[PDB]
């Protein structure tokens, strides 16, 4: 079960998220980042 | 009644290209020596640029099923859908593979295709997918039909690059459907008859001289001129043609008699070419239209023709034989005979005249593998090793 879901996930790369769809991914550790930045941030936190 | 591609088949893929609003038509190629990498090759300006089919044409090795295949990697027969197959290049020997290693250009899963020596491994297999909802899992294979290739070692599909600024062939798990077109029936040809991409030596009478360029001087402006010589130069390198037809499919059949095709010099690596003072001129690959470079062989002198053949998909009848057959070259559009100019080793040049002499006959003999692959070498080298001398004079 393990096989045929990593298969299935490169399949699709739309599946990893923008971070690591692989077309200009920023990368996940920048992706964190920026999801660290939108916590401080109350307007993108929130749906204000 | 409909053919089936089998194994020891020389074929070509093809894939096509929609960039800019337009329809292009792009092959695989790849150098054998210097770059293992593999560049695509335009085949739809045909008119305008002649294709380079020669480091194109890949042979179907085996073709087994994925089963067998891991149970040997533990350790001429028709395709079949669902099949891993063994790509080898016809010019290097070497073998289609993954490389593994990657441009790290825009694609951050890609990994690069090249070209493999050994065929040990998974990576030089490749499994042959149909991608036509008619096809099926276990289908014929279809001679005109689209296939998604998926790499053995990687499982990355076979596509071309779109994004990328200039187009390239990568293993990745986005798909394009390749086309691939028969090229030539190694088994169905026959010996001694001249077939399409095959390279000889022009040679014109009994002293015979060999059509070919001046020598190792060094200039390329009066290495551009042709004239008849003899001597030597029979068994040196710069006698050395190639004769690409001007259809794409089908490019080794049999040749025919008033069938237009190219003829390049494989030393220089430029194309015979008529200008418009009625002299001849070897002409670059990129100026090399199809309209001055167009030449044909006809059976006989007298000018009255036979009409046009109609093109057929296949090896066709064994109609040009080495040796025993005379010919004469005339120029399609101009309808110009060249022959020698006889004005006086020898060193006579070759000019265009529509009477022409009497003993205007061509004879066909054919080159060595093992002459055709050095003549290659050699061109592909002295390009190389130019532009590292430009380079190092700027």
């Amino acid at each position: 079960n393990a096989n045929v879901v990593v298969r299935l996930l490169i399949r699709r790369p739309e599946c990893f998220g923008p971070a690591l769809r692989g077309e200009g991914g920023n990368g996940l550790l920048a992706a964190m980042e920026e999801a660290i930045k939108i916590a401080e941030d109350p307007s993108r936190d929130g749906p204000s | 009644e409909i053919q089936f591609l089998r194994t020891d088949d020389e074929v070509v893929l093809q894939c096509t290209a929609t960039i800019h609003k337009e329809q292009q038509k792009l092959c695989l190629a790849a150098e054998g020596f210097g770059n293992r990498l593999c560049f695509l090759e335009s085949t739809s300006n045909s008119k305008n640029v002649p294709p380079d089919l020669s480091i194109c044409t890949f042979v179907l090795e085996q073709s087994l099923s994925v089963r067998a295949l891991q149970e040997m990697l533990a350790n001429h027969r028709t395709l079949l859908y669902g099949h891993a197959i063994l790509l080898r290049h016809s010019y290097s020997g070497m073998y289609l593979c993954c490389l593994s290693t990657s441009r790290s250009s825009t694609d951050k899963l890609a990994f690069d295709v090249g070209l493999q020596e050994d065929t040990t491994g998974e990576a030089c297999w490749w499994t042959i997918h149909p991608a036509s909802k008619q096809r099926s899992e276990g289908e014929k294979v279809r001679v005109g039909d689209d296939l998604i290739l998926v790499s053995v070692s990687s499982e990355r599909y076979l596509h071309l690059s779109y994004g990328n600024g200039s187009l390239h062939v990568d293993a990745a798990f986005q798909q394009t459907l390749w086309s691939v077109a028969p090229i030539s029936s190694g088994s169905e040809a026959a010996q001694g008859y001249l077939i399409g991409g095959d390279v000889l030596r022009l040679l014109h009478g009994h002293m015979d001289e060999c059509l070919t360029v001046p020598s190792g001087e060094h200039g390329e402006e009066q290495r551009r001129t042709v004239h008849y010589e003899g001597g030597a130069v029979s068994v040196h390198a710069r006698s050395l043609w190639r004769l690409e037809t001007l259809r794409v499919a089908w490019s080794g059949s049999h040749i025919r008699w008033g069938q237009p095709f190219r003829l390049r010099h494989v030393t220089t690596g430029k194309y015979l070419s008529l200008m418009e003072d009625k002299n001849l001129l070897l002409m670059d690959k990129e100026k090399a239209d199809v309209k001055s470079t167009a030449f044909t062989f006809r059976s006989s002198k007298e000018k009255l023709d036979v009409g046009v053949r109609k093109e057929v998909d296949g090896m066709g009848t064994s109609e040009i034989k080495y040796g025993d057959s005379v010919c004469y070259i005339q120029h399609v559009d101009t309808g110009l005979w060249l022959t020698y100019q006889s004005v006086d080793s020898i060193q006579r040049k070759a000019i265009m005249h529509h009477e022409g002499h009497m003993d205007d006959g061509i004879s066909l003999s054919r080159s060595q593998h093992e002459e055709s692959r050095t003549a290659r070498v050699i061109w592909s080298t002295v390009f190389l090793f130019n532009r590292f001398i430009r380079g190092l004079d700027a």
